[PDB]
């Protein structure tokens, strides 16, 4: 709306900009802010800084129509002012809605229904405005009674400070005093932990410590008590060897008289007579049996085992193997006698007990050459072992 | 034609005639609280307009209004005329609330300070034994458990010790046994064997029944326990050569039929053998006679059937087989 | 073997906070004599403090989306978040390296977050298998969990003797024997918390969900979409594109 | 000319003994660098230019570049010197420059004349005038020599530097070999005067005057050409020059390698970029396109703005239109900071930005992937003000201000955009970086009318506290921006945010109007009515909010007025203060002053209760009676609240937390309504077919004369082991029962092994020492063979003795495992003389007696000589724990049961008891009770012990043998006791009855009773052996060795 004597100031005025800004120092953007003077009163007003423009759009922000527009625009916060606008808004030409600049160093206002730039149904009844002044009125005093009010309170407050910056240094202080009170809790919590926790483990230690000496204790009186029995293992060793020798001393003197007792002999021609009979290597029933009795004896006597043991008869002594697989029950009993129908029984008869005789030389110790030797090598075995 | 307009609103004036009527009393009470630059309806309506931008001026607001701009803001304005009347009894009953607040006496609080300080400083102090308590008890339980953990090693190698120990002590009480079972076998053969006469182990003269065997052989037949002449002669055989060996212990011999080593005459014979062994004996020591007695030609003998004097025999020879070992 | 790619999971990252463990860095008293303000701090109230997990994601040095909070959550006993964090990114944003930097943090005044702790975790572990699994990471203490490559604040690296059989076993790399396994396994955690008691240290545990509309058994690898000449030309024939760029301009 | 397709490029097919003249030219450019004859009715790659095109072409032949392919056309024309190769008919169509400024001399035409006539111009039209331009540079000496190629490439120099223009035509050339032209105002065009006399020298009528392209290389050495190029650019462009980088991420590779010597080497720099860029088109893989980006912004500093926008930017959109996200994020931030590294207008980039680059963005403002919406969120905050910028700058070089409004509604746009995006991470991601700064480009009434509310959509996703948290810490900013005609919208939204459910939500608002306060963006009423409801908060429970709304409350102090502050802030703060403070504005004096929050546990039982308004209704009446407005604390209307208020009393809330509960109640159930509308075998080489022991000693060998103590049969090569005190380890065949003795190691001799895999056996001694020895007793020369062939000793101290030993074979390594007296088992890799694995014995178990390892190697079993046993897994070599015995009497012998899987024999000394323990279930589960001692009585009073186990699978009958002190050889039946019989002693010897008595639950069987071949002493060993028939192996302590067949 283009009438004149229509209200128009800088309440009316948010937005300020700047366009097409020449500058001084050659080419390159200035950092371009602005401040307003009282139109020469002082500027107050600061603008944010549009950094590298010359063309800026600044953000905006009182009844007064004239008023000081001045740019500053310097680089790296060293500033230099290149405007001077003492603009009255009533000598602004309107722009619709959109800033358009066309001269240089251009500043472009902005107010309520566009921009300006430098050019080239019934009222209220009177009632109404006496009310209207009236409050507005009210406002105004009860406001300014207000600041009054304020400003008091705060001389009073600036009056009772002179103190209170000693109480609030004695706030300090308390808050000091706690903040110790809680630390100082807090670490005693700590004290106590450790204190328990390490009692604890120094009444361990005493346990552990005393229980390792007794350890050690018990160890050596153990090694004590060892070698006590160690002394009492040489003596019995020693009482068992000696009461061994008395065994063989005795084994042999009865051996020996049981060996009188079944002769043997020579002859010229180097054979064995045998209560006077001829031995071929393996009556001659009579002496073998004497034999058979022999080796049972002998295996009574030295506590040796037979390997085929003897049931025993004068000169029908028979020995029995239990070990070999191919003989069955009936089979397990050979003769060390001709018997009737086992010629071949017989002979491995004479046989097992020629190895009883082997065995008995091998666990006396005597290594036997030949083992068809019947009596020659346990009338050996008597004169030997 | 339009002549003004809603300033708040942006919409024309109709001018309301009361205006024709004001005053210079009315209105005097109203109006009072680089480079570059820029007739009578006609005087009333000019004195309005004049008084319209004065009005925007001198206040806040921008006259003329319209009736319902007018209305709204003074609703507007009634309710910030409430929240500042509201305001203003805040700040004044904030007023006397501080006025009630005494003016403190600034010494009473320099005591206080001075008071605070001294307590502040002495809970420092305090807190200061705490930290000193706290590593004093740091190192108790550092350096306690150092020696916890060289008591650990000390175990290790006490257990290496006691392992080496009783290996050796159960080792060793394993050998004693071992000594003590080998100590009883050779005990027990060694006894037997003294006690025991060669002859007597060779031919076990001992009571079995109504026999008296020899090595566990039958010497006597009876109707009643079937013994064939194999079992008797082995007996006899037996009996023979003790008798041969206690020719070859004594020296003794019937010199025409010394009985040598054999297997009713024969054992009749043998009567006169052990008749010369009685005598032998009795020739021999004195001391002992046999005990069941025996006749030569009768060939009889007296309990002093024919297998109960044979019993005797062995019997009678056990007493001389004993004695025979005894005498050497 | 059963595994998806990283770059074909496009949900985003879901991360447990499970708990916060171990004896924290309680400051001396001097600390707080000298910083009145950390008397307020989230440490000298011994109960469990209000923590939170800012777990930031970053990969090569580079930050790569917000920090996530825990939802608030007030503690007494101990810092049982067990409290998922939706991660702004997504496993496709996640290359070899990216690693997620969970800053622990608590409160140390009004406005004012101090760190305690920050833990700086390979998403992507040894081999690129993501961490598909309960973890239980170190707490490099009052620095924040830096991503930097190399990672000043790792994580994670007995246990190097224990884990390979532990997968060679679960695995079945291995002889099974259930008995004998299970009172080894009870052996084996025996050793895990005597480790953990044994540093002064803090320890988190953290852990990565695994929920897809697929038969769930999957390990998540890093992944991406993948003599004439004598003079070889990268270029050979193409767009002519800076001329394109000007062509645009009127 | 046919260009044409091949399988790595195009390539170039051209037609007219001439076959030879190819072959040796060929031969002699092989190794030439910067030319390419034909390859091979002809071939010659495809190379991307011309010379005349690349003058053309929108990237710009820069001087330095000229002097660049002047340097590499000297040097081409050299190179073809010196390898005896001369062209004839150099031009600007022929010196053919490559993508990445590599200059080709192309198809040396040998078959081209040498001389010329010169009033006869068909044979200039023919060859030398293929593109028809007419401009000749034949030699005027021709109307083939090395100064005639010179001058045809100071011709092609001189068209180099003159934009295209011409040099000669055919009459100027005519006219200048009579000596009557010259050209040296075309001259004029040349740019510098280096080139101007590089062009004079080369072209002179006298060839003899003309140097040598060596020569004029040489001297050109800085006046012109510098030594850069020398120095650093002619090898380091020779790599690429090569066929093996054929692919453009090797190129990228190399570069990214090389980056730090080119910079600070090298402007040849623009060279490098003819390279880069030639690659950035066509990288495959990711981390090449991210190599790229790197280079790229590490190379922008040290380029100059023309440069940047015409040779890079193009490239960073080419990859912000590419897949992958990562690639489009840094492509946008590449974008970003090349740009920002600008500050030139050239003049065709007069209005870029709007008109080129801000529409290449949006896609990516827009895109799917969310990391690239974050990336555009955290980067529109530069672009845009790259935009401002920019187009200031441009003023140096329309409209201007109908260009910033533009400007201003594409940033608005997309500021708006993504504020809707779906994603709460992208709005907060923009609410962090940009929302702030764009601000400015929306102006206020804009702002405020679409920027303030579409923040304020956010409020409403009460799901995502994230989102409304990011929304409270922008708002300051726009809040700031908008000014003061948003405060009345946004009062009652700051009054939501706080009294909202999740409490960090509470935190990030409390910062909110913090910030916003610190601005002086909120109405002073509103200043005081946010401040009477940020009082309760002082109190919540919380320490995030509690804090919080300290910050707030102070910084409220700090902002308005000391008489507002003391006026309305006091008043407000009376409640959750605990003294009567006077700086608020020092929030150490309020944390310390704050009362104790209401505990978590009341105060979340307060808000749990459904109809918490009834809640309050009865605290409400509490508070008047503890006042005095009703006379009584009467019970409730409902029951429910009065049961609901007793149980919380039951917490013990103190009166104080009452009033609390009341204070906050506000909050409380606007809280409360928020979270409302939310191969290896036991069976050992013997099988037994010796069902029964006959008790039966077919041999009485006494060749020992000390105790005899361990037997180990081998059934490999069918001997048996046997050792003794005597330190005879005698080794007696099987067939025969000494087939062989060895008593070399010394000592006392009682443990030993056979291996199961191989020729030879191992032994142990009292001294420590273990020994192996190679045995050959089935082969037979006239003796059979001992071996000795080990050494192993330790010092008792630390390492030990053997206490028993046992050889398993568990693939390429053989195990031989032992014990020791300090009872670590180790395993010697007898096939590796290493050990492999120190199996420790916790020493406070006792010296360990016997060992014996699983079957199947899973498993081993320790029983020491304190009765208490142990068990190892071996798979990770970790002790398992093992029940102890109830006598804790020595164990003697253990055994690996072969039914069953976890089942320990341990023969324990005394009352000749054998426990059967299942280490699984840690305890016993069978028992053997030979002695008439009580049965399972710890008194010990049998002195006999059990030190012989043989435990075998016949028949399904776990068959035992048990022998020890008692001299008896015992066998037992664990399924059928009644089985269980003795075979020793002579025919005097008591027979015995075996009892089955159930004990506590375990099992007993029970011996009760009812020559002499058997040993005289203990019988300290059993073991089987069968040929034909199952022999059973026993020795005494005497020294005697006997066979029981
Ligand atoms: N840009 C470009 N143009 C080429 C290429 N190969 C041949 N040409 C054109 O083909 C013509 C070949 O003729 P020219 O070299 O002058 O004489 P020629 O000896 O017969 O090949 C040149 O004028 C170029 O314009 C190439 O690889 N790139
Ligand atoms: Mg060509
Ligand atoms: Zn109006």
């Amino acid at each position: 709306v283009e009438l004149p004597s229509q209200q128009r100031r800088l309440r009316h005025l948010r937005n300020i900009a700047a366009r097409n800004i020449v500058n001084r120092n050659g080419h390159q953007l200035l950092d371009t802010y602005f401040t307003l003077h009282l139109c020469i009163y002082k500027e107050f007003y600061r603008s944010e800084v549009i950094k590298n423009s010359l063309n800026p759009t600044w953000r905006s922000l009182t009844s007064v129509s004239c008023f000081v527009v001045k740019i500053w625009g310097g680089k790296e916060n060293i500033y230099q002012l290149l405007i001077e606008w003492k603009v009255c808004l009533d000598g602004l030409k309107y722009l619709g809605q959109q800033i358009h600049a066309r001269n240089q160093n251009e500043i472009i206002f902005g107010l309520n229904d566009g921009y300006y730039g430098a050019p080239f149904r019934n009222s209220y009844d009177v009632f109404s405005l006496l009310r209207l002044h009236r409050a507005q009125c009210a406002i105004k005093q009860t406001q300014v009674t207000v600041q009054k009010i304020g400003k008091e309170i705060e001389e009073k407050l600036r009056l009772t400070s002179t103190s209170n910056e000693l109480k609030k240094k004695s706030e300090c202080l308390q808050l000091k005093i706690l903040v110790l009170q809680n630390e100082l809790e807090r670490q005693k919590k700590a004290l106590g932990r450790e204190v328990a926790l390490l009692h604890k483990q120094q009444i361990a230690l005493q346990d552990k410590g005393s229980a390792f000496s007794a350890e050690h204790l018990k160890l050596q009186l153990q090694k004590e008590s060892l070698n006590e029995l160690r002394k009492e293992c040489t003596a019995k060793r020693e009482l068992f060897l000696k009461t061994n020798a008395q065994l063989t001393i005795r084994c042999r003197q009865l051996l020996s008289e049981l060996s009188y007792i079944y002769p043997i002999d020579l002859n010229e021609h180097k054979d064995y007579f045998v209560c006077g009979v001829k031995l071929p290597n393996s009556s001659i029933a009579v002496a073998l049996g004497y034999t058979a009795h022999l080796v049972s004896m002998i295996s009574f006597f030295l506590q040796v085992p037979l390997r085929y043991p003897i049931i025993h008869k004068g000169s029908r002594s028979t020995i029995k193997d239990n070990i070999n697989d191919k003989l069955t029950e009936k089979e397990r009993e050979f003769p060390l006698y001709p018997k009737g129908g086992e010629k071949l029984q017989f002979d491995y008869g004479v046989y097992l007990l020629n190895k009883n005789i082997a065995q008995l030389r091998y666990q006396h110790g005597l290594g036997t050459p030949d083992l068809r030797q019947t009596l020659p090598n346990l009338k050996n075995f008597m004169e030997h072992g | 034609q339009v002549s003004f307009v809603c300033q708040r609103c942006s919409q024309p004036l109709k001018l309301d005639t009361s205006f024709k009527i004001l005053d210079r009393v009315t209105i005097q009470e109203l109006t009072a609280p680089s480079r570059r630059f820029i007739e009578n309806l006609s005087r009333r309506l000019k004195v309005t307009g004049d008084l319209f931008d004065i009005m925007s001026g001198q206040t806040d607001v921008d006259h003329p209004l319209c009736e319902e701009c007018t209305d709204t803001l003074l609703d507007q304005l009634d309710t910030q005329l409430n929240v500042t009347e509201n305001e203003c009894q805040n700040y004044k009953r904030c007023l006397e609330i501080l006025e009630q607040m005494n003016e403190d006496d600034s010494e009473q609080l320099q005591m206080e300070l001075k008071e605070l300080a001294l307590e502040e400083e002495r809970l420092i102090q305090e807190l200061e034994d705490v930290e000193k308590n706290r590593k004093i008890v740091a190192e108790n339980l550092e350096k306690v458990q150092a020696e916890a953990e060289r008591l650990d090693q000390e175990e290790a190698q006490y257990q290496r010790e006691y392992s080496e120990f009783k290996r050796q002590q159960l080792e060793l009480d394993d050998e004693l046994k071992s000594v003590e079972n080998q100590m009883r076998y050779a005990q027990t053969q060694l006894d037997k064997l003294k006690k025991t006469n060669v002859f007597n182990a060779t031919f076990h003269i001992w009571h079995s029944g109504q026999f008296g065997t020899i090595n566990n052989f039958r010497l006597g037949r009876l109707p009643s326990v079937p013994v064939e002449w194999n079992e008797i002669n082995a007996a006899w055989g037996q009996t023979v050569l003790l008798l041969h060996a206690l020719a070859n212990k004594m020296g003794l011999k019937f010199q025409r039929y010394r009985l040598v080593p054999y297997g009713d005459h024969a054992m009749v014979a043998f009567l006169d053998c052990v008749q010369q062994f009685k005598e032998e004996v009795e020739k021999g020591e004195t001391r002992f006679c046999l005990p069941y007695r025996m006749d030569v030609e009768k060939g009889k003998i007296e309990d002093t059937q024919w297998t109960k004097a044979l019993k005797f025999m062995l019997t009678n020879l056990k007493w001389g087989l004993a004695w025979v070992s005894s005498q050497f | 073997f059963h595994y998806i790619y990283s770059c074909d999971l496009d949900i985003n990252v879901q991360l447990k906070i499970g708990s916060l463990e171990g004896k924290r860095e309680q400051k001396s008293y001097k600390a707080v004599l000298e910083d009145p303000m950390l008397k307020f701090s989230g440490l000298y109230q011994e109960t469990c403090s209000d923590l939170y997990v800012t777990c930031q994601v970053f990969a090569e040095g580079k930050p790569l989306a917000l920090p996530v909070r825990t939802s608030y959550k007030a503690f007494s006993t101990r810092w049982n978040w067990n409290e998922w964090l939706k991660l702004p990114v997504k496993y496709p944003d996640l290359p070899r390296n990216a690693q997620v930097a969970l800053t622990i943090w608590d409160v140390y005044g009004p406005g004012k977050a101090v760190p305690v702790g920050g833990t700086t975790v390979s998403l992507f572990g040894k081999y690129g298998m993501f961490r598909q699994g309960m973890h239980d990471l170190k707490v490099w203490p009052n620095v924040e969990a830096d991503g930097s490559e190399p990672t000043k604040t790792p994580g994670r690296t007995q246990m190097s003797r224990l884990a390979k059989l532990t997968k060679a076993h679960r695995q079945g790399h291995m002889v099974k024997v259930d008995w004998l396994d299970r009172l080894t396994f009870r052996e084996i955690e025996m050793i895990n918390e005597s480790e953990k008691r044994s540093s002064n240290f803090m320890y988190l545990m953290v852990e990565f969900r695994c929920v897809k509309c697929d038969d769930k058994e999957y390990g998540i690898v890093y992944y991406e979409k993948d003599e004439l000449v004598k003079v070889p030309d990268p270029q050979m024939s193409m767009e002519n594109l800076v001329e394109s760029k000007h062509h645009k301009l009127a | 000319v046919a260009r044409a397709k091949h399988r790595e490029g195009l390539v170039v097919v051209k037609v007219f003994s001439y076959k030879q003249e190819l072959e040796e030219l060929k031969i002699r450019l092989n190794s030439a660098q910067n030319c390419l004859p034909f390859q091979k009715m002809l071939f010659r790659q495809y190379v991307r230019d011309n010379l005349y095109d690349r003058i053309s072409t929108r990237p710009f032949l820069n001087n330095i570049e000229k002097r660049w392919i002047a340097f590499q056309i000297l040097t081409a024309v050299d190179q073809a010197h010196k390898s005896g190769v001369r062209h004839g008919d150099i031009k600007t169509e022929n010196v053919m420059v490559t993508s990445w400024n590599w200059v080709l001399l192309t198809d040396f035409a040998s078959f081209k004349p040498t001389y010329l006539p010169e009033d006869n111009p068909a044979d200039f039209n023919y060859f030398f005038d293929t593109s028809r331009r007419r401009t000749c540079y034949i030699a005027p000496e021709r109307f083939l020599k090395r100064a005639m190629d010179i001058f045809s490439a100071g011709c092609v120099i001189a068209e180099l530097f003159t934009e295209g223009v011409p040099l000669f035509d055919l009459s100027q050339l005519l006219a200048y070999r009579n000596g009557h032209f010259f050209p040296e105002q075309v001259l004029n065009k040349i740019e510098d005067h280096s080139i101007r006399e590089l062009v004079t020298q080369m072209i002179h009528r006298e060839p003899d005057k003309r140097l040598e392209a060596e020569d004029y290389l040489k001297q050109q050495r800085g006046n012109a050409f510098p030594e850069i190029f020398y120095t650093f650019l002619q090898p380091y462009m020779a790599q690429f020059a090569k066929e093996t980088f054929l692919s453009a991420d090797e190129r990228i590779l190399v570069i990214r390698k090389d980056l730090g010597n080119i910079i600070h080497n090298l402007n040849g720099l623009v060279i490098l970029v003819s390279v880069i860029t030639s690659c950035l088109q066509t990288l495959k893989y990711c981390d090449s396109k991210l190599a790229a980006l790197e280079l790229i912004l590490h190379l922008a500093p040290r380029l100059s703005v023309e440069i940047l926008l015409d040779r890079i930017t193009p490239y960073l959109l080419h990859f912000s239109n590419d897949s992958v996200p990562r690639v489009r994020a840094e492509a946008l931030r590449t974008l970003t900071k090349v740009l920002a590294l600008v500050k030139e207008v050239p003049r065709n980039d007069i209005n870029i930005y709007p008109e080129y680059i801000l529409p290449g963005i949006a896609h990516l403002a827009q895109d799917d992937a969310t990391i690239v919406r974050l990336a555009y969120a955290e980067n529109i905050a530069l672009l845009a003000e790259t935009a401002l910028r920019f187009l200031e700058l441009v003023q140096l070089k329309g409209n201007y201000d109908t260009e910033l409004q533009a400007l201003h509604e594409m940033v608005q746009q997309k500021v708006v955009t993504l504020l809707s995006d779906p994603e709460n991470i992208v709005k907060q991601t923009l609410m962090e970086n940009g929302i702030t700064r764009l601000c400015v480009f929306f102006g206020r009434q804009k702002a405020n009318d679409v920027l303030l509310s579409h923040m304020i959509t956010f409020l409403n996703d009460k799901n995502d506290w994230h989102l409304r948290g990011a929304f409270f810490d922008s708002i300051v900013g726009v809040a700031a921006y908008v000014g003061w005609q948003s405060s009345s919208i946004l009062k009652p939204l700051l009054q939501q945010g706080l009294s909202d459910a999740e409490e960090f939500v509470i935190v990030k608002a409390l910062y909110a109007l913090t910030c916003m306060c610190q601005l002086g963006l909120l109405q002073k009423p509103h200043v005081y009515e946010f401040a009477s409801d940020i009082a309760p908060f002082l109190c919540h429970p919380n320490l995030w909010i509690r804090y919080g709304a300290v910050g707030f409350i102070t910084v409220v102090a700090r902002q308005i007025s000391t008489a507002d502050v003391y006026c309305k802030l006091m008043p407000y703060l009376d409640p959750y203060i605990t003294q009567p403070i006077i700086q608020i504005e020092r929030k150490l004096v309020l944390l310390s002053v704050l009362k104790e929050p209401v505990s978590r546990s009341i105060f979340d039982y307060a808000l749990r209760s459904k109809d918490i308004t009834s809640l309050f209704r009865h605290l409400h009446m509490r508070q008047k009676k503890r006042n005095g407005s009703l006379p009584d604390c009467p019970p409730p209307e409902d029951p429910a609240i009065a049961q609901l208020l007793k149980k919380l009393l039951s917490q013990g809330m103190t009166e104080e937390e009452e009033d609390k509960l009341l204070a906050l109640k506000d909050f409380m159930m606007k809280s409360n309504k928020a979270k409302a509308n939310i191969n290896a075998e036991w069976e050992s080489k013997p099988p037994p077919p010796g069902w029964r022991p006959k008790g039966l000693l077919v041999a009485h060998l006494h060749e020992h004369k000390s105790a005899v103590n361990r037997i180990r049969v081998s059934d490999e090569h069918s001997l048996f082991a046997t050792c003794s005190n005597d330190g005879t380890v005698k080794i007696w065949n099987s067939q025969k029962m000494s087939i062989l003795t060895y008593s070399r190691i010394g000592g006392r001799v009682k443990t030993l092994t056979f291996c199961q895999g191989s020729h030879y056996l191992a032994i142990a001694s009292d001294n420590g020492a273990v020994q192996l020895l190679g045995i050959e007793a089935s082969k037979l020369p006239k003796s059979p063979k001992i071996h000795p062939l080990q050494s192993r000793i330790l010092d008792q101290k630390e390492d030990g003795c053997v206490v028993d030993m046992h050889h398993f074979n568990s693939g390429a390594q053989s195990v031989l495992a032992y014990a020791t007296v300090n009872g670590s088992l180790v395993g010697w890799d007898l096939r590796s003389s290493s050990n492999a694995w120190t199996l420790k014995h916790d020493l406070k178990s006792g010296l360990i007696t016997s060992f014996a390892v699983d079957i199947h190697q899973c498993w081993l079993c320790i029983g020491t000589s304190s009765g208490t046993m142990a068990c190892w897994d071996m798979r990770f070599q970790l002790p398992i724990s093992s029940h102890c015995h109830p006598s804790r009497a020595r164990i003697r012998r253990l055994s690996m049961h072969p039914l069953y899987q976890s089942w320990v024999i341990a023969a324990v000394q005394g009352n000749n008891e054998v426990s059967m323990w299942d280490m699984e279930t840690g305890d016993r589960r069978f028992t053997l009770w030979a002695s008439s001692a009580p049965p399972l009585s710890e008194l010990q009073p049998s002195p006999h012990s059990v030190h012989g186990i043989y435990c075998s699978p016949a028949d399904g009958n776990p068959i035992l043998l048990t022998a020890g002190s008692d001299m008896k050889i015992r066998f037992w039946d664990l399924a059928y006791p009644e089985r269980s019989y003795v075979v020793a002693g002579s025919t005097s010897s008591p027979s015995v009855s075996y009892y089955r008595k159930i004990i506590e639950g375990t099992e007993v069987v029970q011996e009760i009773q009812n020559l002499p071949v058997g040993h005289h002493d203990i019988i300290t060993d059993v073991a089987t052996f069968q040929t034909t028939q199952g022999f059973i192996v026993t020795a005494s302590r005497d020294g005697i060795v006997k066979v029981w067949k």
